[PDB]
């Protein structure tokens, strides 16, 4: 079962990052517009997670590391944690600049400037590895991604403080801003479709694309923040349960790859081509 | 009046059209069956200039094959280093709207039009260190189409008011004016020994021009529509013209008539720029659908594809070594290939 | 009547365009096969270089 | 004499490269329009308001705009039409009307409207002398475009106050020539926008403005595949 | 060489009729949509009608749409118009135009001074 899933999850999340990472750098151009920039961001930290699925995928495979396991799951905990943050975050920053794009459209390139991009994502990277930074110290466990070691899967203990500090300070706002957004995107599509098809009937495809954006992205990541609010705060664990949400989340960083990239027709034109 | 005129320019083409048909001893394909076939031609892309933010409308190789110049939309011109893809000179233009550039054959200027009817010749040889216009050259009253030097003091230009002309850049003059076509025209080329230059006009033709003279010598119209492209066999005694009715042509100065047709019934796109090998082998076509066509010259067979632009193809050269071809297009990317 | 004039230039033209002279098909493609003949052993892009002087590759 | 100059090249490469990102900075925060219309419609008091071409620049709500107009050249547009594909809008003057003045307008409309390299462009069209056309109205349509007797004036129609209906038929009327000639074709992907100007007006730089505002809009939401 | 040549014509007693052609040379007639314009004393050229590349889509301007006729041959080579109940105003030299590009739906220019892919003319009087 885990040894399977491991298995084929890192090697399709790695696959899909390279080609989308080379099929970007080695075309024309694939570097025009800003959204380019969170999409690249997101790809890169997406196939950083799937190289560091290979730690679990060595030492299932009966293969220890030199170092204990207490360290491999101390350290393994807050990569995956950090990079998989910096996943939610870019794809919320995704949103954020299409409907930039769209509400302001006339000033859209005045506000976004190539400065501010490049300062969004720094500070993208810093605050998600800041945040996770007290699990170090001693107040207690970032996720339950070091589960799989039968060491990491006793030993630390949730706090529930710790857990409502992660929550509120990336899981709600990465959710409450795509909501936002893309529903006043939707209502920007549904009035304009409509002005178009009433001048067409006169004289003689976005519902399922906004849909595609936003279920992946909630029927992926709910379930997690849903566990763990509710193990942290009261205590009645599940382990049936925690490798299912934390590897529907972990798959997530596959899924962002097609429906951002694969499901583009220039990026299929580009790859055609090449 | 008008109606003997009328008439005795009928019989003149008559006779003219006889008189070519008496000399069609035997087709060209009839000669060259024998020929063994060049065979499948691949070629790669070897470099990639990235630098422009819009469409591009001309492209020309230097006489050392090393620089090249381009224009474009955004109203830039250029200088690239294609060995090395370092960008050597960026000269910003007055008029967003070019239609052409050019590149001197000694390397000290470069020349551009467009939509606002004027030549502009830039210096390079920046005493101080800057590229600043030597001379503005405003006579058409119509677009420019092309443009291409003779030498340092002369210019030949082709212009959207039905007519070419010779300039003297120091005075800003024009020596002589060429008029003969009835429709925009649309490109030249100069002779190897640039004693005489063709053109190619929207009325389906092309003709034969003297420079020193200033007449016209010989029309060629087997075209269907528009010629968009044309240019000399390396040898000087015949040429190739392009047009929109999705064909290319060759036609010869001595047997006054024409020789071979290049075209083939899934091609329904127009011809954008033409151009030959160092030989005369091959002859290099840019087309409406994105992408090139390499031509056996002798046998008419397709040889190869360049397929590696989004976007439509505008330009296309290949240098006086023949060591390259360089297509530009208007994806803003020109591209070298081998 | 303005349009004598044209008319008038076109039979000039064709008049003296008429009076050239002209060589039969036979030799002219003979030329031009043995200019592609005599010089198609300095073809870069005909016969391809090896790339050691090659100076793109 | 070689590591020297390579430097060299790499220098000067860097500083063109930097005044160029400074330049693209700059021509993506401009709007470019291209001004058409014969020379009775009244493309000079258009122009007003705000040698082989013109070009004039304004700013609304500290937005950059330019116009260009052709200025000296022939009668044959099918080579140098070419050159505005990617302009933001065109912008098509006819007077509401010596032979068919209208039959002019709309087929070069119609020359416009399907031209390979021009079917992503949206058109605002001005239907400009509607002083002119109230006037002859009240003072023969039916002669030259024969369906007008069949004519009746839209439910949606917005009446200026005090003009009588015999007006506001015609100016439908020639408005729904266009708009009928607009939606025969395009796919869907570029839109006409008819407004009733006056020889004298204050905002049609308003209007412009807000045409542009929808264009660039429908083109964002189309280029994310969302349209 | 492309070559485009009117026929038929002539003095015609009002309320009759007419039938132009125009054979075409120099091209395949298959490829092209074809035109039909006109040019009035003191006047300049005025579009008539024109016909698609098959023979489908048809039009016409508003004063002549219900008498007159515009058909092509594409086996020989031949584009017709019949003229029938004609008025006196209707009196003009008529050309058959060519659009300048073949599988295209557009046709920019065949209304201007000098094109270069049309006929020289029939006077029609009335």
């Amino acid at each position: 079962l885990e040894v399977l899933i491991i298995v084929f999850l890192t090697v399709l999340i790695i696959s899909g990052n390279i080609i989308v990472i080379f099929v970007f750098h080695c075309a024309p151009l694939l570097n025009h517009h800003t959204t380019s920039y969170f999409i690249q961001t997101m790809a890169y930290a997406d196939l950083f997670v799937g190289v560091s699925c290979v730690v679990p995928s060595l030492s299932l495979l009966h293969h220890p590391l030199p170092v204990e396991e207490s360290l491999t799951c101390q350290i393994f905990g807050f990569v995956v944690s950090v990079l998989k943050s910096v996943s939610m975050a870019s794809l919320a920053c995704i949103s954020i600049d299409r409907y930039i794009a769209i509400t302001k459209p006339l000033t859209y390139n005045t506000l976004v400037t190539p400065w501010r991009l490049r300062l969004c994502i720094f500070l993208i990277w810093l605050y998600s590895t800041l945040v996770f930074l007290p699990s170090f110290f001693h107040w207690g466990k970032p996720g339950y991604h070091g589960d799989v070691f039968q060491w990491c899967a006793e030993s630390w203990h949730t706090d529930s403080y710790f857990t409502l500090f992660i929550v509120m300070m990336l899981y709600a706002p990465a959710a409450l801003i795509v909501c936002f957004t893309y529903f006043n995107i939707f209502r920007i599509c549904q009035q304009h479709t409509k002005d178009i098809s009433e001048r067409q009937a006169r004289f003689s495809r976005y519902a399922m694309v906004l849909f595609r954006i936003t279920s992946v992205f909630y029927i992926l990541w709910l379930p997690y923040i849903i566990y763990f609010l509710l193990e942290s705060s009261t205590g009645h664990s599940n382990r049936f349960a925690s490798f299912l949400t934390t590897w529907l989340a972990i798959s997530n960083s596959f899924c962002n790859c097609v429906i951002y990239s694969l499901s583009n027709s220039v990026f299929q034109r580009g790859l055609k081509r090449l | 009046e008008l109606d003997q005129l009328r008439q005795e320019a009928e019989q003149l083409k008559n006779q003219i059209r006889d008189a070519r048909k008496a000399c069609a001893d035997a087709t060209l394909s009839q000669i060259t069956n024998n020929i063994d076939p060049v065979g499948r031609i691949q070629m790669r892309t070897r470099r990639t200039l990235r630098g422009h933010l819009a469409k591009i409308y001309a492209m020309h190789w230097g006489t050392d094959s090393r620089l090249l110049v381009s224009a474009s939309q955004d109203g830039k011109l250029i200088i690239w280093d294609s060995y090395t893809t370092n960008k050597v000179h960026a000269i910003p233009l007055r008029s967003s709207w070019v239609m052409t550039c050019a590149y001197a054959p000694s390397g000290n200027y470069v020349a551009c039009g467009g939509l606002d009817n004027i030549c502009s010749i830039y210096n390079l040889k920046t005493r101080e260190g800057n590229v600043r216009v030597s001379r503005e050259l405003a006579g058409h009253t119509g677009y420019l189409s092309c443009c291409r030097f003779l030498d340092d003091n002369q210019i030949v230009t082709s212009s959207g008011d039905t007519t070419c002309a010779l300039w003297d850049i120091e005075t800003g003059q024009q020596t002589t004016t060429f008029t003969g076509h009835t429709g925009d025209v649309m490109s030249l080329s100069l002779a190897p020994d640039t004693r005489l230059f063709v053109s190619g006009a929207c009325d389906a033709s092309a003709k034969l021009w003297d420079v020193r003279e200033g007449m016209c010598r010989q029309t060629f119209t087997g075209h269907e529509s528009d010629i968009n492209a044309i240019c000399f066999f390396p040898n000087g005694n015949a040429f190739a013209t392009g047009s929109d009715d999705a064909t290319c042509r060759l036609f010869d100065l001595r047997a006054d008539q024409e020789l071979m047709t290049y075209s083939h019934d899934n091609i329904i796109c127009g011809i954008t720029s033409v151009s030959f090998s160092k030989s005369g082998r091959l002859l290099l076509a840019g087309y409406d659908d994105f992408n090139c066509n390499v031509w056996d010259a002798l046998k008419a067979d397709r040889a190869g594809v360049l397929a590696g632009h989004d976007n439509r193809v505008s330009c296309l050269g290949v240098t006086d070594d023949g060591m390259a071809v360089a297509t530009g297009s208007w994806d803003s990317f020109l591209k070298i290939w081998n | 009547t303005a349009s004598i004039a044209q008319a008038r230039k076109l039979v000039e033209q064709l008049k003296m365009e008429a009076n050239i002279d002209r060589i039969k098909v036979s030799k002219a493609a003979a030329d031009l096969m043995a200019y592609c003949e005599a010089h198609a052993k300095e073809d870069p892009l005909l016969t391809p270089v090896p790339a050691s002087e090659n100076p793109f590759r | 004499d070689q590591r020297n100059e390579e430097k060299a090249q790499r220098e000067a490469n860097k500083k063109i490269e930097k005044q160029l990102q400074k330049d693209k900075q700059v021509y993506r925060a401009t709007h470019r329009l291209l001004l058409l219309g014969a020379g009775e419609s009244g493309k000079s008091t258009i122009v007003k308001q705000m040698t082989g071409i013109f070009e004039t620049k304004f700013q609304v709500d500290k937005v950059n705009f330019h116009m260009f107009d052709v200025g000296a050249q022939r009668d044959e547009r099918r080579k140098w039409i070419q050159c505005f594909n990617d302009v933001t809008a065109i912008i098509f003057v006819v007077a509401s009307s010596q032979t068919n003045r209208l039959q002019e307008a709309l087929n070069l409309f119609k020359s416009i409207w399907n031209n390979r390299w021009l079917r992503t462009i949206s058109v605002i069209l001005f239907l400009n002398k509607q002083d002119l056309l109230a006037e002859k109205v009240l003072a023969k349509i039916e002669d030259y475009f024969p369906e007008f007797a069949r004519y009746t004036t839209p439910e949606d129609a917005t009446p200026e106050p005090g003009e009588d209906p015999r007006v506001t038929r015609a100016k439908y009327f020639i408005r729904d020539e266009f708009l009928r000639i607009s939606t025969a074709s395009g796919d869907g992907r570029h839109y006409c926008y008819p407004h009733f100007t006056c020889s004298v007006d204050t905002e049609n730089i308003r209007r412009v403005f807000n045409d542009c505002r929808d264009i660039i809009q429908r083109m964002h939401l189309r280029q994310y595949e969302l349209l | 060489q492309v070559q485009l040549q009117e026929s038929g014509g002539g003095l015609v007693q009002p309320g009759g009729s007419l039938r132009l052609s125009c054979a075409a040379s120099g091209f395949t007639f298959s490829n092209y949509k074809m035109n039909w314009v006109r040019q009035a004393p003191g006047k300049g050229l005025e579009w008539v009608s024109d016909i698609s590349q098959s023979g489908a889509s048809i039009s016409y301007t508003g004063s002549v749409k219900g008498r007159f006729t515009i058909s092509r041959d594409n086996a020989k080579n031949t584009l017709y118009l019949q003229m029938n109940s004609l008025k006196p105003e209707d009196t003009a030299v008529y050309y058959c135009a060519r659009c300048p590009a073949p599988f295209t739906r557009d046709c920019f220019d065949v209304t201007s001074t000098t094109y270069a892919y049309r006929g020289q003319g029939t006077q029609v009087t009335v």
